[PDB]
């Protein structure tokens, strides 16, 4: 019967955490993608001269 | 006026053989490659070669009523069509033979036949087929001894078939008698095995007859009329005309045109 | 370096040469997977294939099962046992032996259906090496040859799984061997309040038969434990009618092939259980599915030809399915 | 006794109230001004043959040149992608293999399967004789994934709703994680190897801690089993591929589900997911005999890779983001670019 006692102890731990708005996380992800989009060989094809597989 | 119109029939039939056969050859190689597909590929290649290198020449000779090339070309044409007809039939015997262990010896089928054995048997049967046609044709050892073929052999414009008795009998035997009885025995046993397997299944708790009957009947009906006269007209004293000879030869040629349609019906095809 | 690639190219040749030899061996083997419920007898069948045909903890293991069997019946007879690693002393073996003669214990053995008890309780207290239950978690395998042919028999086993998510791995086996207990129609399995053991095995068979991945695998059915079935029917303890009401209206099939000497009552009960398993397979069996029922006894029927003959028919029918014959 | 369950309902409802308050605006409304990537087409550059049976496992190397594959024929073949030459072929003691790995330093390879035992092999040894180094055998049930933190630490996830952090030197579990109610199917370490996640069969995922060995969060947005999972290159997001047609992207800081990737004409499952170098494309395998390419910020399909003849069971992207390898059940790897 102690399983219920342990389960309610774990759920209270996740209750007290810090959260931020969805807008901030979305902006961070979009900024990271925009910053790193330059060096993405699968996204923007590289010239065949510098292609190890061709 | 039907003479000119009949030329379209030959062109329509001939074009189908070349177009129809290359459809299955390209698909098998570019996609299907198993132990039992090499024989089908060899048969398809033989049919394609026969059609392309035989049918137009015969059609042109029939329509123009005058052979245009020399004696060497006519000898080459006879050699090639005999070789192709001999090799096309003998592959069906191999197909029947190897389909037999699968049904009759499921366990030893994998060990009995492999790629090397299949290649060796294909090469052997091709050599056996080739030895029948080119060697007697080039050696001029089949020439007749009567006074009717002298004009044909002395005129470069003319062309016909007046082969001696012995070579005709031997070729007809070694090209039709051996495969037919073997394939009949093979397909008889397969039917019995299915029946027991059907009887056993029924005890525990006619598609095969239809398919075996169709397979047998199509080529036997197409080929037996041509190979039944090759003994008779030589044995008899001019009891068989030449127009019926040509017509039955063309009927026999037709068989391999739709033989690949009868075969090669697997879902993966 | 030009010489750098030459060694690497030669390295591929050595590796690629070994794979050619292994392909022939792999393609010339048959894999059979065992399945069933608990206490069915999957492990016992494997032992028959090892000691017979192709191919010192027994003293302690046999005593381990014997000790637990007597305690369970004696503990519930009224209606130290769990001390860790207690060895069998000379007095310990003598002390446990005397409890069998008690008449009060005998009455508890007569009502063994009500509670849970191991089958081998009577044999060990009063083929011997294989009449013992020892459980193993890791997949149990076995390699043997019958006639110049390689057979690979394995049992995934494990503790009960209600999800069986690993079943998609066995999508290429030759056949599935199914073992059921046909003398356990009045016992409750591992819960003490549930459907009887036979119904629990029937539900498992229905799920296995109607499976997404196993749409082209035949099943061999081993209606095991035929020895106890004749004993239960002979006695008047329990009747099939009480647990299975459909037995009242059942009749003996016309196509009946009993043994040399067998009572009509025993033969009817044998075929009722077999026929009930067959209606499930035929309901959704439309080609490429077959069931082969046998009346096998795991311990006292030594013949591997039953698996050998059925496997040949499976492949023979599989070839007949190709080329559009049957 | 009974009052504890009643109190648990209040705590459960507390979580939903906080999450619903943080939903300022959906991601789709934010990124309506982003120009679409367009149509992405890739052509096969290499094909690797030599496996006798279907394939479940695959992993690249740090040099992004050599990869290792596993199959149920009992072989563990190491390839050289540039020149297509097998370098090794290790026979296995068991014929049932469900996972493989590759050490960051390239000196070790891991394996495991239905035998409930993880094995570690040695590659760079004296006299060139590969042999089993250790045999980690403490579990109950089949293994699903293995990962390498360094040459000494390995993380496994068996089918008994548990995980562990092994220790090759001593062959004993340093710590164990519990809390799932269903079989664990996959895991993926963080870029800094300080956190990792796991997708169980109870339609939930958790964010464990390597050091403390305790659970931190729990996301329960799915409706069926979970078969794949992978971290964002940033390290603050991960995408999940479930048994239904949908794949969802979660956020660690916002503690909610951001977007859902689904199509009307797809009714199959997903067996493997992976991102790109910059986290702009989300490749995902399928039972539809092909691999689809999604868009991280638009949920728009942007190409199909359908060069296979059987189901796709593994997928991976090189460290430099130059090629994509997709194995299948017909024993044929393929390198796309
Ligand atoms: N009387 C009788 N007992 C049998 C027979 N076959 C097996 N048993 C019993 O089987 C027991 C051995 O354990 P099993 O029931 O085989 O257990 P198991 O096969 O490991 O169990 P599972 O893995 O769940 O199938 C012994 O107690 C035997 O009495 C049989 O034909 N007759
Ligand atoms: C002119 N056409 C020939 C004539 C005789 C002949 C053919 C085929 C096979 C043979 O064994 C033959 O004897 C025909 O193709």
């Amino acid at each position: 019967i102690a399983q219920a006692r342990k389960l309610v102890e774990q759920l209270k731990m996740e209750a007290n955490i810090d959260r931020i708005k969805v807008s901030k996380a979305a902006a961070d992800l979009m900024a990271y993608c925009e910053a790193h989009a330059k060096e993405d060989p699968l996204l923007t094809p590289v010239p065949a001269s510098e292609n190890p597989f061709r | 006026v039907w003479v000119v119109g009949m030329g379209i029939v030959m062109s329509l039939i001939v074009l189908a053989i070349v177009f129809g056969n290359v459809l299955v050859i390209t698909a098998i190689a570019k996609f299907l490659q198993t132990v039992t597909n090499y024989f089908i590929t060899s048969l398809a290649c033989a049919d394609l070669v026969m059609g392309l290198a035989v049918v137009p020449f015969g059609a042109a000779h029939i329509l123009t009523k005058t052979w245009t090339f020399g004696n060497f070309w006519c000898e080459f044409w006879t050699s090639i069509d005999v070789l192709c007809v001999t090799a096309s039939i003998e592959t069906l015997c191999v197909i029947a033979v190897d389909r037999y262990f699968a049904i009759t010896s499921p366990f030893k089928y994998q060990s009995l036949l492999t790629k090397n054995k299949a290649r060796v048997i294909i090469l052997m049967v091709w050599i056996v087929s080739g030895l029948t046609s080119f060697l007697p044709i080039q050696m001029h050892w089949y020439r007749a001894t009567h006074q009717e073929a002298i004009n044909c052999y002395a005129e470069e414009t003319c062309c016909d078939f007046f082969t001696n008795q012995a070579y005709a009998i031997a070729s007809s035997i070694v090209s039709f008698y051996v495969p037919l009885v073997i394939m009949v025995f093979v397909y008889s046993r397969v039917f019995q095995e299915a029946k027991r397997q059907l009887q056993k299944i029924d005890k525990s708790e006619h598609k095969a007859l239809k398919t075996l009957g169709i397979i047998m009947g199509t080529f036997t009906l197409c080929w037996l009329p041509f190979f039944i006269v090759n003994i008779v007209h030589v044995i008899q004293d001019n009891l068989i005309r030449k127009e019926v000879y040509i017509l039955l030869n063309w009927i026999g040629y037709v068989n391999s045109g739709f033989n690949p349609l009868i075969y090669c019906r697997s879902p993966d095809f | 370096q030009r010489n750098e690639e030459k060694a690497q190219r030669e390295a591929n040749k050595k590796i690629e040469k070994q794979l050619q030899k292994d392909k022939q061996v792999y393609r010339a083997t048959h894999r059979l997977l065992l399945l069933g419920a608990g206490e069915s007898g999957k492990s016992t069948i494997v032992k028959q294939m090892r000691i017979l045909h192709v191919n010192a903890t027994k003293v302690q293991d046999i005593k381990n099962n014997l000790k637990e069997a007597i305690e369970t019946i004696v503990a519930a007879m009224s209606n130290v046992m769990n001390v860790p690693d207690f060895d069998f002393p000379p007095e310990f073996y003598e002390h446990a032996k005397a409890l069998w003669e008690d008449e009060g214990v005998r009455a508890c053995y007569e009502r063994s259906n009500e509670y849970q008890l191991i089958d081998c309780a009577q044999y060990f207290l009063d083929q011997d090496l294989l009449r013992c239950r020892v459980l193993t978690s890791g997949i149990f395998e076995t390699k043997f040859q019958v006639d110049k042919v390689n057979f690979h028999m394995f049992d995934v086993g494990g503790q009960r799984d209600e999800r069986r998510k690993w079943i998609q791995c066995f999508n290429d086996v030759t056949a599935i061997i199914f073992v059921v207990a046909s003398s356990s129609y009045n016992m409750v399995i591992r819960e003490d309040n549930q459907t009887n053991r036979l119904q629990e095995a029937l539900n498992l068979f229905k799920s296995i038969w109607n499976n997404r991945w196993l749409r082209t695998i035949s099943v061999i059915l081993f209606l095991n434990k035929q020895d106890l079935l004749a004993e239960k029917v002979l006695a008047g303890k329990s009747k099939i009618e009480d647990y299975f009401p459909e037995f009242a209206r059942y009749t003996t099939p016309e196509d009946a092939t009993p043994e040399p000497g067998e009572d009509p009552r025993v033969t009817r009960a044998k075929y009722f259980i077999r026929d009930e398993f067959l209606r499930i397979s035929t309901a959704s069996g439309d080609g490429r599915h077959y069931c082969y029922p046998h009346f096998t006894c795991a311990v006292d029927t030594e013949n591997i030809r039953r698996v050998f003959n059925d496997c040949r028919d499976i492949i023979q029918r599989m070839h007949l399915r190709q080329y559009e014959l049957l | 006794l009974d009052q504890l369950r009643q109190e648990a309902e209040q705590l459960k409802n507390q979580i939903r109230d906080a999450r619903k308050a943080c939903a300022d605006a959906t991601l789709s409304q934010i990124t309506n001004n982003i120009d679409p990537v367009g149509r992405i087409q890739m052509r096969t550059r290499r094909t690797l043959r030599g496996h006798l049976a279907k394939i479940y496992a695959m992993h690249w190397g740090t040099d992004s040149r050599l990869l290792v594959s596993a199959s149920q024929d009992g072989k563990l073949i190491i390839w050289d992608s540039y020149t297509t030459n097998k370098v090794h072929a290790i026979p296995l003691r068991s014929s049932w293999v469900m996972t493989c790995a590759y050490a960051p330093s390239g000196n070790y390879v891991a394996c495991g399967g239905l035998d409930n035992i993880c094995s570690i092999y040695n590659l760079k040894t004296r006299e060139g004789n590969v042999r089993v180094s250790r045999e980690l055998a403490g579990h109950t049930g089949y293994l699903s994934c293995c990962r390498f933190l360094d040459d000494n630490q390995i993380v496994t996830s068996s089918g008994d709703t548990t995980c562990a952090l092994w220790d090759i030197e001593t062959g004993q579990q340093t710590t164990t994680f519990t809390g799932h109610t269903g079989d664990v199917m996959s895991l993926s370490l963080a870029p800094d190897t300080r956190l990792f996640v796991s997708g169980a069969c109870d339609a939930s995922a958790k964010l464990w801690d390597v050091r403390e060995g305790m659970c931190r969060q729990t996301f329960t947005g799915h409706e069926s089993d979970i078969n794949a999972i992978c971290f964002f290159p940033n390290g603050n997001a991960f995408a999940t591929g479930s048994d239904d047609a949908t794949c969802r992207l979660f956020d660690l800081r916002a503690d909610q589900e951001l977007m859902t990737y689904s199509h009307d004409n797809i009714i199959c499952g997903i067996t493997s997911v992976s991102f790109s170098k910059s986290g702009r494309l989300l490749l995902a395998g399928y039972d539809d005999f092909n691999c689809n390419v999604w868009d991280a910020l638009k949920a728009d399909r942007a190409g199909v890779l359908a060069g296979h003849d059987n189901r796709v069971s593994c997928l991976g992207v090189t460290d430099d983001g130059m090629a994509v390898a997709t194995g299948s059940w017909d024993s044929f790897l393929k390198i796309w670019n």
